[PDB]
RNA sequence: GUGAAGAGGGAAACAACCCAGACCGCCAGCUAAGGUCCCAAAGUCAUGGUUAAGUGGGAAACGAUGUGGGAAGGCCCAGAC
RNA sequence: CGAUGUCGGCUCAUCACAUCCUGGGGCUGAAGUAGGUCCCAAGGGUAUGGCUGUUCGCCAUUUAAAGUGGUACGCGAGCUG
RNA sequence: UGCUGAAAGCAUCUAAGCACGAAACUUGCCCCGAGAUGAGUUCUCCCUGACCCUUUAAGGGUCCUGAAGGAACGUUGAAGA
């Protein structure tokens, strides 16, 4: 089954009658509108290409606006693409609402994580700091040793070192969907999804069930 | 005088279609590498690619002798430290059957830029068909 | 060899179709089909099938004798059928039949259901007894081995699924 | 299963069979007699 | 005996091993060890066998109805196994 | 020997399998539970403290288990001393 | 672990044929990923002028033209050395 493209509005809590506070992540899901249907005869696979949101008319380019004009649909802020299962099809100018998740129970939310910048191995790879006293010379947060002596004159591939942390695609699996509010285009999932506030989210039904 | 050398502009190359059904792998591959090298031509020159383009079809129906179908092992290494990998013959046939012919010929070709240019002329296909009817290829029986 | 030299006489009501190395034998209990080894030369002498080593092959008489005892069993399967009996030893152990799904109750926490293959028909006279009939000998023996495999018989009390004819060598728990 | 370099018949009911390149002793009488050359 | 103080060809590479002792030049021929499917020069040569283990292409005591060949023996159409 | 920093700890590790746990089996002098032994299996996992410079070891209390080794007895142009 | 089954009139899981079988293996889950030079696919957008040259060819030059788009600059960011 396909997913929908939303946006992280923020987090809040749903007080049940029983006295339980459910930490939820509000995901507004506007009308995803299809722009292209891909198939086996032309594209080798079955998928749809959707768009959501709006865009400035002076900023949407002539190739992109011609691509939306062929589908006959308003330009959105992006283009995403969802693989189709069998027995599942959609038309081109079709709009897809959040009622698709009306009877799902768990979703997988894919987002782009927050940018931690250039991070050290303590933060990134959870390395232990060395001793803050007892003689330590300028070596409190360094990674320590990185190899062995002459046997493989070389550091191995994938050695855990410092570098860019975050700002990348991650997927949180098996999030309990709490509420599907079709009237104001919302989706409340239990827990914390990746991404900052106002960033794009991809909500798909859970594959692991 | 001086010994003739072939020239890459004046050299002519031809197209051949080989059906690989039932043929032995290495005994096919050394004739393929002979005709990609150009050692069947009197204008052979070691530093010049004078061989012919060869299309090999029915690559999944190539035959090996013995128990090599279940016992021949294709090792490779991913670069990473545990990264030794391993696939048998019938696993390579199920997964990507073109690699078996490609590996045997690449092992029988010269090593270098010219041997890689000779390998670029080998065009293998698992099926019984090809998109290269435009080059009017002749059949070759090996 | 000594098995392969003795020809197999096809009876009446047994239809034989020769096709290369493939032999289809029909009858009043079903049809059976088997491709022989290429080392085997088979021919029908109007009342018997004969089985000879085709030349240029190492296991000549070995493959011929295997193809002999096979088509003998295929003939008996298509004119009489085979019947394998199983019995259940143990308290609370039982069996029930639903068409081609034996519903075993072998002292587990879950019900045991076994789907029967195509040409195999089963029947429980008693709850602690299974009688299965069919054409192919390899299939009735495989199904009986599979049904035995759920409760292989314990050597201390003989408890579990056994063949109705096998002997169960017991053992006393010493101290 | 005894696994040895030297496998032998231990009783009258032992039978030496070569299954898949491995010498194996099987005994219908005693299950202790079943062996496997390795 | 070679190296040291000796190059060349082969043994993958490999001072001391195998063949063989470099005056110079040649886009000439024959050969040595070693080789002749391709990398990589030359037999997918011929005839007759053996092996099924990739043995070849690493190893012992010991173990085994693997298989090929040879010579002999004791039961046996009074009927063997 | 016109210099290859040699114990132990710390920090990063990585490979082998002669497997400690977990997984699959065979035999048991295997009633069950719990075990003994051998075979397959290296995917992941695999204590904290007292003493002592210690590795080790003993001891205390845990844990499914507290593996055996290689790596310049891994790692001082990474720390300590 | 078996089934059928000879070789070896029996027997036999194997030689022909068939079935089951583990945290290992390949998948399934997540991420990068066409510099995958074997450089792939789909969709959309843009440009539809005149002439000279000699060594005439994937040739060189003049004038007109300057598209889609991009870059630069600026305001900046839960992006960032
Ligand atoms: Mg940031
Ligand atoms: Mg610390
Ligand atoms: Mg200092
Ligand atoms: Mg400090
Ligand atoms: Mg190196
Ligand atoms: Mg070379
Ligand atoms: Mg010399
Ligand atoms: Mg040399
Ligand atoms: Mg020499
Ligand atoms: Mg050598
Ligand atoms: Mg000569
Ligand atoms: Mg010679
Ligand atoms: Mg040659
Ligand atoms: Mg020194
Ligand atoms: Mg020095
Ligand atoms: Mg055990
Ligand atoms: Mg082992
Ligand atoms: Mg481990
Ligand atoms: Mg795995
Ligand atoms: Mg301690
Ligand atoms: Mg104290
Ligand atoms: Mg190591
Ligand atoms: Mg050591
Ligand atoms: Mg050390
Ligand atoms: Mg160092
Ligand atoms: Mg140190
Ligand atoms: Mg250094
Ligand atoms: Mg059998
Ligand atoms: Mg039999
Ligand atoms: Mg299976
Ligand atoms: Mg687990
Ligand atoms: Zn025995």
């Amino acid at each position: 089954m396909i997913g929908l493209v939303g946006k992280k509005v923020g987090m809040t809590r749903i007080f049940t009658e029983d006295g339980v506070s459910i930490p939820v992540t509000v995901i507004e899901v506007e009308a995803n509108r299809v722009t292209q249907v891909k198939d086996l005869a032309n594209d080798g696979y079955r998928a749809i290409q959707v768009t959501t949101g709006a865009k400035k008319a002076n900023r949407v380019t002539k190739p992109e606006a011609g691509h939306f004009a062929k589908a006959g649909v308003e330009a959105g802020r992006g283009l995403w693409e969802f693989r189709l299962a069998e027995g599942e099809e959609f038309t081109v100018g079709q709009s897809i609402s959040v009622e698709l998740f009306a009877d799902v129970k768990k979703v997988d939310v894919t987002g782009t994580s927050k940018g931690k910048g250039f991070a050290g191995t303590v933060k990134r790879w959870n390395f232990r700091t060395q001793d803050a006293t007892h003689g330590n010379s300028l070596s409190h947060r360094v990674p320590g040793s990185i190899g062995q002596n002459q046997t493989p004159g070389k550091v191995f591939k994938g050695k855990k070192m410092a570098g860019q942390m975050g700002n990348e695609r991650v997927t949180v699996q098996s999030l309990d969907v709490v509420r599907v509010d079709a009237e104001r285009n919302l989706l409340l999932v239990k827990g914390a999804v990746p991404g900052a506030t106002g960033s794009d989210l991809i909500v798909k039904p859970a594959v692991k069930a | 005088m001086k010994t003739f050398t072939a020239k890459p502009e004046t050299v002519k190359r031809d197209w051949y279609v080989v059906d690989a059904t039932g043929k032995t792998l290495g005994r096919l591959a050394t004739e393929l590498a002979r005709r990609l090298r150009g050692k069947h031509k009197a204008e052979y020159t070691p530093h010049v690619d004078t061989g012919d383009y060869i299309i090999v079809l029915n690559a999944d129906k190539v035959a090996v002798t013995g128990n090599k179908r279940t016992d021949k092992v294709y090792y490779h290494h991913t670069g990473h430290i545990g990264g030794i990998k391993q696939a048998t013959f019938e696993e390579m046939i199920a997964r990507r059957p073109e690699r078996v012919i490609e590996i045997a010929v690449k092992g029988m070709l010269p090593k270098g830029p010219l041997g890689r240019a000779m390998f670029r002329k080998l065009k293998v296909y698992a099926g019984n068909e090809h998109n290269h009817a435009a080059q009017q290829p002749q059949v070759l029986d090996i | 060899s000594r098995v392969a030299k003795a020809p197999v006489v096809v009876p009446a009501g047994v239809d034989v179709k020769i096709n290369g190395q493939v032999i289809t034998i029909k009858g009043k209990n079903g049809e059976l089909t088997r491709t022989l080894n290429d080392a085997v030369e088979v021919k029908h002498a109007d009342n018997t099938l004969t089985f000879g080593p085709r030349d240029g092959y190492a296991d000549g008489w070995a493959q011929a004798g295997t193809a002999r005892a096979l088509l003998n069993s295929m003939v008996i399967g298509v004119t009489e059928g085979f019947t394998k009996k199983l019995q259940l030893v143990g308290v609370g152990y039982r069996a029930a039949v639903k068409g081609n799904v034996i519903n075993l109750s072998l002292g587990f926490s879950h019900p045991v259901d076994h789907q029967l293959p195509a040409g195999i028909t089963a029947e429980c006279p008693t709850q602690t007894e299974i009688v299965l009939k069919g054409a192919d000998k390899q299939v009735i023996g495989q199904v009986a081995a599979d049904l035995r495999a759920y409760r292989r018989p314990e050597p201390y009390k003989g408890k579990g699924v056994r063949y109705a004819d096998e002997v169960v060598r017991t053992k006393e728990a010493k101290k | 299963m005894k696994v040895r370099a030297s496998v032998k018949k231990l009783c009258r009911n032992c039978k030496i069979v070569k299954r898949d390149g491995v010498i194996r002793v099987i005994c219908s009488a005693e299950p202790k007699h079943k062996q496997r050359q390795g």
